[PDB]
Protein backbone atom coordinates (compact mmCIF):
# COMPACT_ATOMS: atom_id res chain seq x y z
CA UNK A 1 0.00 0.00 0.00
CA UNK A 2 1.31 3.78 -0.74
CA UNK A 3 0.26 7.01 0.47
CA UNK A 4 0.62 9.77 -1.10
CA UNK A 5 0.12 13.15 0.06
CA UNK A 6 0.33 16.18 -2.66
CA UNK A 7 0.38 19.94 -1.47
CA UNK A 8 -1.21 21.93 -3.87
CA UNK A 9 1.38 24.97 -2.43
CA UNK A 10 4.97 25.19 -1.94
CA UNK A 11 8.02 26.53 -2.24
CA UNK A 12 7.67 24.76 -5.36
CA UNK A 13 5.20 27.22 -7.03
CA UNK A 14 7.22 30.56 -7.03
CA UNK A 15 8.97 28.99 -9.74
CA UNK A 16 5.79 27.40 -10.97
CA UNK A 17 4.12 31.02 -12.11
CA UNK A 18 3.19 30.34 -15.39
CA UNK A 19 0.29 31.78 -17.19
CA UNK A 20 -2.27 28.79 -17.10
CA UNK A 21 -4.95 27.39 -14.88
CA UNK A 22 -3.64 26.77 -11.59
CA UNK A 23 -4.43 22.99 -10.52
CA UNK A 24 -2.69 20.02 -8.47
CA UNK A 25 -2.24 16.24 -8.21
CA UNK A 26 -0.86 13.08 -9.38
CA UNK A 27 -1.28 14.40 -12.93
CA UNK A 28 0.94 12.26 -15.18
CA UNK A 29 2.15 8.77 -15.19
CA UNK A 30 2.93 6.28 -12.28
CA UNK A 31 5.00 3.19 -12.74
CA UNK A 32 7.36 0.69 -11.14
CA UNK A 33 10.50 -0.48 -12.68
CA UNK A 34 12.46 -3.01 -11.65
CA UNK A 35 16.37 -2.57 -12.50
CA UNK A 36 18.98 -5.12 -12.21
CA UNK A 37 21.40 -4.80 -9.36
CA UNK A 38 24.39 -4.33 -11.62
CA UNK A 39 22.17 -2.07 -14.27
CA UNK A 40 22.26 0.74 -16.65
CA UNK A 41 22.51 3.85 -14.96
CA UNK A 42 22.71 6.89 -17.39
CA UNK A 43 23.65 6.95 -21.42
CA UNK A 44 24.59 9.53 -23.85
CA UNK A 45 23.85 9.80 -27.26
CA UNK A 46 26.15 12.26 -29.51
CA UNK A 47 26.37 12.38 -33.17
CA UNK A 48 29.31 14.28 -35.09
CA UNK A 49 29.75 14.78 -38.77
CA UNK A 50 32.59 15.79 -41.30
CA UNK A 51 32.17 18.95 -43.57
CA UNK A 52 28.79 17.42 -45.64
CA UNK A 53 27.18 15.11 -44.01
CA UNK A 54 28.53 11.99 -45.47
CA UNK A 55 30.50 10.66 -42.60
CA UNK A 56 28.99 10.44 -39.27
CA UNK A 57 30.66 8.95 -35.53
CA UNK A 58 27.88 8.29 -33.33
CA UNK A 59 29.51 8.59 -29.63
CA UNK A 60 27.77 6.60 -26.73
CA UNK A 61 28.78 6.94 -23.31
CA UNK A 62 27.49 4.74 -20.75
CA UNK A 63 27.26 4.77 -16.93
CA UNK A 64 26.57 1.61 -14.47
CA UNK A 65 25.76 1.02 -10.69
CA UNK A 66 26.80 -2.36 -9.51
CA UNK A 67 30.21 -4.29 -8.49
CA UNK A 68 33.14 -3.53 -11.01
CA UNK A 69 33.84 -6.83 -12.46
CA UNK A 70 36.03 -7.70 -15.87
CA UNK A 71 34.12 -9.82 -17.62
CA UNK A 72 31.59 -6.77 -17.57
CA UNK A 73 31.08 -5.53 -20.76
CA UNK A 74 28.70 -2.70 -23.02
CA UNK A 75 27.64 -3.47 -26.50
CA UNK A 76 26.31 -0.88 -28.27
CA UNK A 77 24.79 -1.52 -31.68
CA UNK A 78 22.95 1.22 -34.32
CA UNK A 79 20.35 -0.17 -36.46
CA UNK A 80 18.43 1.13 -39.68
CA UNK A 81 14.78 -0.27 -39.36
CA UNK A 82 15.83 -4.21 -39.01
CA UNK A 83 19.82 -3.87 -40.63
CA UNK A 84 22.39 -3.50 -37.85
CA UNK A 85 24.83 -0.91 -39.14
CA UNK A 86 27.27 -0.20 -36.93
CA UNK A 87 28.33 -2.24 -33.41
CA UNK A 88 30.88 -1.72 -30.41
CA UNK A 89 31.92 -3.26 -27.33
CA UNK A 90 34.26 -3.00 -24.78
CA UNK A 91 34.84 -3.42 -21.10
CA UNK A 92 33.93 -0.83 -18.26
CA UNK A 93 37.02 2.44 -17.28
CA UNK A 94 37.03 5.10 -19.55
CA UNK A 95 39.48 7.03 -20.15
CA UNK A 96 42.15 9.26 -17.83
CA UNK A 97 40.56 12.19 -16.91
CA UNK A 98 42.54 13.55 -14.11
CA UNK A 99 45.58 13.46 -11.62
CA UNK A 100 43.18 10.09 -10.34
CA UNK A 101 42.65 8.55 -13.33
CA UNK A 102 39.14 7.81 -15.10
CA UNK A 103 35.61 6.67 -14.58
CA UNK A 104 35.68 3.16 -13.60
CA UNK A 105 32.25 2.55 -13.46
CA UNK A 106 31.78 4.38 -17.39
CA UNK A 107 32.17 3.02 -20.88
CA UNK A 108 32.39 5.49 -23.63
CA UNK A 109 31.70 3.49 -27.69
CA UNK A 110 32.45 5.05 -30.74
CA UNK A 111 30.21 3.89 -33.83
CA UNK A 112 31.92 4.90 -37.72
CA UNK A 113 28.60 5.42 -39.88
CA UNK A 114 29.16 5.93 -43.49
CA UNK A 115 26.33 7.67 -45.62
CA UNK A 116 24.15 8.67 -42.37
CA UNK A 117 20.48 9.46 -43.24
CA UNK A 118 20.01 12.05 -41.58
CA UNK A 119 17.08 13.57 -38.87
CA UNK A 120 14.71 16.61 -39.88
CA UNK A 121 11.11 17.58 -39.86
CA UNK A 122 11.23 17.21 -43.34
CA UNK A 123 12.45 13.86 -43.68
CA UNK A 124 12.34 12.35 -39.72
CA UNK A 125 14.65 9.13 -40.22
CA UNK A 126 15.34 7.00 -36.68
CA UNK A 127 17.77 4.82 -36.32
CA UNK A 128 17.60 2.82 -32.67
CA UNK A 129 20.39 2.53 -30.42
CA UNK A 130 20.28 -0.59 -28.16
CA UNK A 131 22.64 -0.74 -25.14
CA UNK A 132 23.34 -4.19 -23.94
CA UNK A 133 25.12 -4.12 -20.50
CA UNK A 134 26.26 -8.29 -20.37
CA UNK A 135 29.02 -10.74 -19.14
CA UNK A 136 31.71 -10.76 -21.91
CA UNK A 137 30.97 -14.33 -21.92
CA UNK A 138 27.38 -14.02 -23.88
CA UNK A 139 25.13 -13.18 -20.87
CA UNK A 140 22.69 -10.14 -20.64
CA UNK A 141 22.51 -8.45 -17.82
CA UNK A 142 19.80 -5.92 -19.46
CA UNK A 143 19.43 -3.70 -22.62
CA UNK A 144 18.25 0.16 -22.64
CA UNK A 145 17.50 1.76 -25.41
CA UNK A 146 16.65 5.35 -27.96
CA UNK A 147 15.77 6.20 -31.18
CA UNK A 148 18.47 8.35 -32.84
CA UNK A 149 18.07 10.95 -35.37
CA UNK A 150 21.58 11.96 -37.00
CA UNK A 151 21.15 15.76 -37.42
CA UNK A 152 23.19 18.64 -36.14
CA UNK A 153 22.20 21.89 -34.98
CA UNK A 154 24.62 25.10 -34.66
CA UNK A 155 24.80 28.56 -34.78
CA UNK A 156 27.64 29.80 -37.15
CA UNK A 157 28.06 33.64 -38.53
CA UNK A 158 24.69 34.39 -37.22
CA UNK A 159 22.79 31.41 -38.54
CA UNK A 160 20.58 28.92 -36.89
CA UNK A 161 21.79 25.73 -38.82
CA UNK A 162 20.14 22.19 -38.78
CA UNK A 163 22.24 19.82 -40.67
CA UNK A 164 24.56 22.37 -42.44
CA UNK A 165 21.39 24.47 -43.12
CA UNK A 166 19.47 27.56 -41.92
CA UNK A 167 16.39 27.05 -40.35
CA UNK A 168 12.64 28.89 -40.80
CA UNK A 169 10.69 28.30 -37.80
CA UNK A 170 7.08 27.83 -38.43
CA UNK A 171 6.46 27.53 -34.99
CA UNK A 172 3.89 27.17 -32.29
CA UNK A 173 3.78 27.50 -28.68
CA UNK A 174 1.60 24.56 -26.86
CA UNK A 175 0.78 24.22 -22.88
CA UNK A 176 -0.81 21.06 -22.00
CA UNK A 177 -4.22 21.38 -21.57
CA UNK A 178 -7.64 19.40 -22.24
CA UNK A 179 -11.01 20.40 -21.40
CA UNK A 180 -12.68 17.18 -19.63
CA UNK A 181 -9.03 16.37 -18.42
CA UNK A 182 -7.73 19.34 -17.54
CA UNK A 183 -3.79 19.07 -17.51
CA UNK A 184 -3.63 15.09 -17.90
CA UNK A 185 -2.32 14.35 -21.07
CA UNK A 186 -2.93 11.19 -23.48
CA UNK A 187 -1.63 9.88 -26.57
CA UNK A 188 -4.57 10.48 -28.48
CA UNK A 189 -4.54 14.11 -28.00
CA UNK A 190 -0.83 14.77 -28.27
CA UNK A 191 -1.30 12.58 -31.91
CA UNK A 192 -4.41 14.86 -32.70
CA UNK A 193 -2.85 17.91 -31.95
CA UNK A 194 1.05 16.91 -33.74
CA UNK A 195 -0.87 16.02 -37.03
CA UNK A 196 -3.22 19.65 -37.12
CA UNK A 197 0.23 21.06 -36.62
CA UNK A 198 1.89 19.23 -39.33
CA UNK A 199 -1.42 19.77 -41.34
CA UNK A 200 -1.70 23.66 -41.09
CA UNK A 201 2.35 24.37 -41.79
CA UNK A 202 4.25 23.99 -38.37
CA UNK A 203 7.40 22.42 -37.92
CA UNK A 204 8.48 22.98 -34.47
CA UNK A 205 6.79 23.70 -30.86
CA UNK A 206 7.96 25.09 -27.55
CA UNK A 207 7.40 23.25 -24.82
CA UNK A 208 5.76 26.40 -22.54
CA UNK A 209 6.85 26.78 -20.11
CA UNK A 210 7.70 23.23 -18.36
CA UNK B 1 40.22 66.15 -55.44
CA UNK B 2 38.65 70.01 -54.75
CA UNK B 3 40.29 73.13 -55.49
CA UNK B 4 42.58 73.80 -52.47
CA UNK B 5 40.16 76.88 -51.03
CA UNK B 6 37.22 74.62 -50.47
CA UNK B 7 38.71 72.88 -47.82
CA UNK B 8 39.65 75.83 -45.56
CA UNK B 9 35.84 77.08 -46.48
CA UNK B 10 34.83 73.52 -44.89
CA UNK B 11 36.92 74.18 -41.98
CA UNK B 12 35.90 77.26 -41.24
CA UNK B 13 32.15 76.96 -42.31
CA UNK B 14 31.79 73.74 -40.31
CA UNK B 15 31.25 70.19 -42.99
CA UNK B 16 32.19 67.10 -42.51
CA UNK B 17 34.27 66.09 -46.07
CA UNK B 18 34.60 62.49 -47.76
CA UNK B 19 37.86 63.80 -49.82
CA UNK B 20 37.92 61.16 -52.97
CA UNK B 21 41.11 60.35 -55.57
CA UNK B 22 40.41 61.30 -58.64
CA UNK B 23 39.73 57.74 -60.22
CA UNK B 24 36.96 56.68 -62.17
CA UNK B 25 36.80 53.64 -65.10
CA UNK B 26 33.00 53.28 -65.44
CA UNK B 27 33.20 52.67 -69.04
CA UNK B 28 35.41 49.62 -68.93
CA UNK B 29 34.21 45.79 -69.80
CA UNK B 30 34.31 44.70 -66.68
CA UNK B 31 34.27 47.32 -64.79
CA UNK B 32 37.53 46.54 -62.96
CA UNK B 33 39.58 45.47 -65.71
CA UNK B 34 41.98 48.25 -65.01
CA UNK B 35 41.61 48.15 -60.97
CA UNK B 36 42.71 44.84 -61.01
CA UNK B 37 45.60 45.00 -63.86
CA UNK B 38 48.43 45.53 -61.87
CA UNK B 39 49.89 47.40 -65.10
CA UNK B 40 47.85 50.33 -63.96
CA UNK B 41 48.37 50.19 -60.15
CA UNK B 42 51.33 52.95 -60.64
CA UNK B 43 48.68 55.83 -61.81
CA UNK B 44 46.61 55.10 -59.52
CA UNK B 45 48.52 55.22 -56.58
CA UNK B 46 49.84 58.18 -57.28
CA UNK B 47 46.06 59.10 -57.72
CA UNK B 48 45.52 58.67 -53.98
CA UNK B 49 48.68 58.85 -52.56
CA UNK B 50 49.15 62.59 -53.61
CA UNK B 51 45.75 63.61 -52.61
CA UNK B 52 46.85 61.90 -49.16
CA UNK B 53 49.91 64.08 -48.93
CA UNK B 54 47.95 67.54 -49.87
CA UNK B 55 44.52 67.21 -47.65
CA UNK B 56 45.36 65.06 -44.74
CA UNK B 57 46.23 68.14 -42.28
CA UNK B 58 42.26 69.21 -43.09
CA UNK B 59 40.44 68.95 -40.05
CA UNK B 60 37.14 68.87 -42.83
CA UNK B 61 38.33 65.80 -44.31
CA UNK B 62 37.53 62.72 -42.23
CA UNK B 63 36.85 60.34 -44.03
CA UNK B 64 39.13 59.31 -47.55
CA UNK B 65 37.95 57.61 -50.52
CA UNK B 66 39.33 55.42 -53.14
CA UNK B 67 37.64 56.91 -56.07
CA UNK B 68 34.16 55.43 -57.81
CA UNK B 69 32.72 53.45 -60.22
CA UNK B 70 35.58 51.51 -61.15
CA UNK B 71 34.71 47.72 -60.19
CA UNK B 72 36.79 45.87 -57.51
CA UNK B 73 40.40 45.38 -58.07
CA UNK B 74 43.48 44.17 -56.34
CA UNK B 75 44.84 47.84 -56.81
CA UNK B 76 41.86 48.80 -54.85
CA UNK B 77 42.80 46.67 -51.67
CA UNK B 78 46.90 47.72 -51.87
CA UNK B 79 45.54 51.56 -52.00
CA UNK B 80 43.38 50.87 -49.30
CA UNK B 81 46.00 49.10 -47.36
CA UNK B 82 48.75 51.94 -48.20
CA UNK B 83 46.25 55.10 -46.43
CA UNK B 84 45.23 52.96 -43.49
CA UNK B 85 49.38 52.51 -42.75
CA UNK B 86 49.88 55.95 -43.29
CA UNK B 87 46.98 57.65 -42.16
CA UNK B 88 45.41 55.84 -39.08
CA UNK B 89 43.15 59.30 -37.94
CA UNK B 90 40.67 58.39 -40.91
CA UNK B 91 38.68 55.61 -42.05
CA UNK B 92 38.42 54.66 -45.94
CA UNK B 93 35.11 53.73 -47.90
CA UNK B 94 35.12 52.47 -51.72
CA UNK B 95 31.46 51.64 -53.23
CA UNK B 96 33.16 49.60 -55.68
CA UNK B 97 32.52 46.14 -56.60
CA UNK B 98 29.01 46.10 -54.44
CA UNK B 99 29.42 48.72 -51.92
CA UNK B 100 30.79 45.94 -49.24
CA UNK B 101 34.07 44.60 -50.00
CA UNK B 102 37.14 44.49 -48.03
CA UNK B 103 38.28 47.66 -49.59
CA UNK B 104 36.04 49.45 -47.19
CA UNK B 105 35.51 50.22 -43.33
CA UNK B 106 31.81 51.77 -44.37
CA UNK B 107 29.11 49.76 -46.60
CA UNK B 108 28.53 52.71 -48.77
CA UNK B 109 25.76 51.80 -51.20
CA UNK B 110 24.65 54.37 -54.12
CA UNK B 111 20.92 54.24 -54.58
CA UNK B 112 20.45 51.22 -52.21
CA UNK B 113 16.47 51.50 -51.57
CA UNK B 114 15.24 51.48 -47.57
CA UNK B 115 12.89 48.01 -48.06
CA UNK B 116 13.15 46.74 -51.31
CA UNK B 117 15.76 44.22 -52.54
CA UNK B 118 17.53 44.36 -55.49
CA UNK B 119 19.72 41.52 -56.11
CA UNK B 120 21.23 42.34 -59.45
CA UNK B 121 24.60 39.59 -59.38
CA UNK B 122 27.61 39.59 -57.74
CA UNK B 123 26.94 43.11 -56.95
CA UNK B 124 23.41 43.44 -55.51
CA UNK B 125 21.95 46.53 -54.08
CA UNK B 126 20.16 44.95 -50.21
CA UNK B 127 17.60 47.43 -48.96
CA UNK B 128 19.70 49.37 -46.53
CA UNK B 129 18.05 48.06 -43.46
CA UNK B 130 18.37 44.15 -44.55
CA UNK B 131 22.34 45.21 -45.93
CA UNK B 132 22.87 46.46 -42.09
CA UNK B 133 21.97 42.32 -40.94
CA UNK B 134 23.54 40.04 -43.60
CA UNK B 135 25.20 37.35 -41.58
CA UNK B 136 28.60 38.68 -40.03
CA UNK B 137 28.33 41.75 -40.79
CA UNK B 138 29.44 44.72 -38.46
CA UNK B 139 29.86 47.86 -39.82
CA UNK B 140 28.30 50.71 -40.84
CA UNK B 141 26.24 51.71 -43.03
CA UNK B 142 26.30 55.29 -44.78
CA UNK B 143 25.44 55.88 -48.67
CA UNK B 144 28.02 57.38 -50.85
CA UNK B 145 24.85 58.32 -53.17
CA UNK B 146 21.36 58.12 -52.91
CA UNK B 147 17.95 60.16 -53.37
CA UNK B 148 18.66 60.55 -57.07
CA UNK B 149 17.23 64.42 -57.77
CA UNK B 150 16.71 64.56 -61.09
CA UNK B 151 14.15 67.09 -62.30
CA UNK B 152 10.73 66.84 -60.81
CA UNK B 153 12.53 64.32 -58.05
CA UNK B 154 13.48 62.98 -54.36
CA UNK B 155 10.29 60.65 -54.25
CA UNK B 156 10.28 58.99 -51.13
CA UNK B 157 12.73 61.18 -49.21
CA UNK B 158 11.08 60.84 -46.32
CA UNK B 159 11.80 57.02 -45.92
CA UNK B 160 15.68 56.94 -45.69
CA UNK B 161 15.23 59.50 -42.84
CA UNK B 162 13.06 57.66 -40.55
CA UNK B 163 15.16 54.54 -41.49
CA UNK B 164 18.15 56.45 -40.57
CA UNK B 165 17.13 57.52 -37.35
CA UNK B 166 15.60 54.57 -35.83
CA UNK B 167 18.67 52.44 -37.27
CA UNK B 168 21.98 53.33 -35.44
CA UNK B 169 24.17 51.88 -38.02
CA UNK B 170 22.17 53.11 -40.91
CA UNK B 171 24.42 56.64 -40.36
CA UNK B 172 22.85 58.68 -43.34
CA UNK B 173 24.02 59.30 -46.75
CA UNK B 174 24.88 62.06 -49.37
CA UNK B 175 22.35 63.02 -51.47
CA UNK B 176 23.11 62.77 -55.55
CA UNK B 177 23.49 66.02 -55.94
CA UNK B 178 23.84 69.19 -54.99
CA UNK B 179 23.96 70.88 -58.60
CA UNK B 180 22.50 70.91 -61.74
CA UNK B 181 25.23 70.69 -64.55
CA UNK B 182 23.41 72.38 -67.34
CA UNK B 183 25.07 75.30 -69.32
CA UNK B 184 24.56 78.46 -70.83
CA UNK B 185 24.13 78.99 -74.37
CA UNK B 186 22.64 82.12 -76.58
CA UNK B 187 19.63 82.06 -78.82
CA UNK B 188 19.57 84.51 -82.28
CA UNK B 189 18.82 87.61 -80.12
CA UNK B 190 21.68 86.76 -77.58
CA UNK B 191 19.37 85.67 -74.51
CA UNK B 192 20.30 82.83 -72.35
CA UNK B 193 19.12 79.52 -71.85
CA UNK B 194 20.53 76.53 -70.01
CA UNK B 195 21.28 73.62 -71.92
CA UNK B 196 22.56 69.75 -71.54
CA UNK B 197 23.54 66.91 -73.35
CA UNK B 198 23.94 66.77 -77.06
CA UNK B 199 23.44 70.92 -77.27
CA UNK B 200 27.13 71.57 -78.55
CA UNK B 201 26.17 69.11 -81.91
CA UNK B 202 28.45 66.19 -79.52
CA UNK B 203 27.73 62.76 -80.03
CA UNK B 204 26.94 60.42 -78.21
CA UNK B 205 25.81 62.02 -75.37
CA UNK B 206 23.39 61.28 -72.26
CA UNK B 207 21.38 64.33 -73.04
CA UNK B 208 19.29 65.58 -69.55
CA UNK B 209 21.27 63.24 -67.00
CA UNK B 210 24.00 65.70 -66.10
CA UNK B 211 21.24 67.71 -64.46
MG1 LIG C 1 3.80 34.81 -17.39
NA1 LIG D 1 21.10 56.04 -37.33
NA1 LIG E 1 24.16 62.13 -63.91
Amino acid sequence: RLAVMVLRWSDGSYLEDQDMWRMSGIFRDVSLLHKPTTQISDFHVATRFNDDFSRAVLEAEVQMCGELRDYLRVTVSLWQGETQVASGTAPFGGEIIDERGGYADRVTLRLNVENPKLWSAEIPNLYRAVVELHTADGTLIEAEACDVGFREVRIENGLLLLNGKPLLIRGVNRHEHHPLHGQVMDEQTMVQDILLMKQNNFNAVRCSHY
Amino acid sequence: PNHPLWYTLCDRYGLYVVDEANIETHGMVPMNRLTDDPRWLPAMSERVTRMVQRDRNHPSVIIWSLGDESGHGANHDALYRWIKSVDPSRPVQYEGGGADTTATDIICPMYARVDEDQPFPAVPKWSIKKWLSLPGETRPLILCEYAHAMGNSLGGFAKYWQAFRQYPRLQGGFVWDWVDQSLIKYDENGNPWSAYGGDFGDTPNDRQFCM
